[PDB]
């Protein structure tokens, strides 16, 4: 979930 | 009409076009590969495809993150609502960008796919459903309004599994729901049918995506390398 996360995180 | 429904609506449309170019904006080009011929898949076009939902899945994250309240969920429920929205998103996107005359899908790059070609792209058994859908989409003459707070309707939607907060998810897509049926009302007052059968849509792209998360299966097995890191992310 990664990049997802990523992403999100923000 | 109201200041704080004018706002929502204000907010999402701004999401939506932000994070979306129409297909008037962009540039159309075609490619030959395979474009008269159906095989299981090309190679070719399945790495543009891939490539250009990538690039998308990157656009409705960010797209997500501008609608009102959705950053203030848990991280986990908003991962959760990503992955389950995230085909009908793309779908929803693809299908906005159709043309009846040539029967072509153009991508946000510009790339212009055939019938033909979006089915050895990718698409498949799913390629007839997808472009009935879009079929079904064009008389609904929908704006950037609509576009939008039907993404965002698909997106804050309180009935996905494993929703640590099923209920706040619940209360944060009403005033989006309402805020489609006011607007809805407002710009065609002649037919006020409109709403439920934009509503409609929903169930439609629900049930194609539910085929659509079986075609990631299909295609695992027919792609030479694995599926690209945030497509495996969001549909596994
Ligand atoms: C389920 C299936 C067949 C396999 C898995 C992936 C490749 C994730 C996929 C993606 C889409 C799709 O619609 N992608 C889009 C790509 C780019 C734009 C744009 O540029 O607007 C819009 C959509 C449809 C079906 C599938």
């Amino acid at each position: 979930h990664k990049i997802l996360l990523r992403l999100l995180r923000x | 009409l109201t200041p704080e429904v004018g706002e929502l609506i204000e907010k999402v449309r701004k999401a939506h076009q932000e994070t979306f170019p129409a297909l008037c904006q962009l540039g159309k080009y075609t490619t030959n590969n395979s474009s008269e011929q159906r095989v299981s898949l090309d190679i070719d076009l399945w790495d543009k495809f891939s490539e250009l939902s990538t690039k998308c899945i990157i656009k409705t994250v960010e797209f997500a993150k501008q609608l009102p309240g959705f950053t203030t969920l848990t991280i986990a429920d908003q991962i959760t609502l990503l992955k389950a929205a995230c085909l009908d998103i793309l779908i929803l996107r693809i299908c906005t960008r159709y043309t009846p005359e040539q029967d072509t899908m153009t991508f946000s790059d510009g790339l212009t796919l055939n019938r033909t070609q979006m089915h050895n792209a990718g698409f498949g058994p799913l390629t007839d459903l997808v472009f009935a859908f879009a079929n079904q989409l064009l008389p609904l003459e929908m704006d950037d309004a609509e576009t939008g707070l039907l993404s965002a309707i698909c997106l804050i939607c309180g009935d996905r599994q494993d929703l640590e907060q099923p209920d706040r998810v619940d209360m944060l897509q009403e005033p989006l729901l309402e805020a489609l049926k006011v607007y809805v009302r407002k710009r065609r007052p002649s037919r006020p049918h409109m709403f439920p059968k934009m509503l409609m849509k929903i169930t439609d792209l629900r049930s194609i995506s539910a085929k659509g998360a079986e075609r990631v299966i299909t295609l695992k097995m027919e792609i030479p390398g694995s599926m690209p890191p945030l497509i495996q992310e969001m549909l596994e």
